[PDB]
């Protein structure tokens, strides 16, 4: 599942 | 049903659908300071202000 664009985790 | 948020640099990301937002929210990526809005909303709001005003965020799923 991709992370949110512009956020990394 | 078109969600946007600001990233930490202020760049506007999106649009994303309800399910994508709900997944990221449940996964823990979003603090309650994240600024979000739909194209149809008046202004960006932090998630925490939405929670205080409505008791929920609109993209949260349920019955």
């Amino acid at each position: 599942s991709r992370p949110p664009p512009g956020l990394t985790g | 049903q078109k969600w946007y948020y600001k990233d930490p640099q202020g760049e506007i990301q999106g649009p994303f659908n309800n399910q994508e937002m709900a997944e990221w929210f449940q996964a823990g990526y979003f603090t309650m300071s994240l600024l979000v809005k739909r194209a149809c909303d008046e202004s960006f709001q932090p998630l925490g202000d939405i929670m205080k005003m409505w008791g929920r965020v609109p993209f949260s799923p349920g019955p």
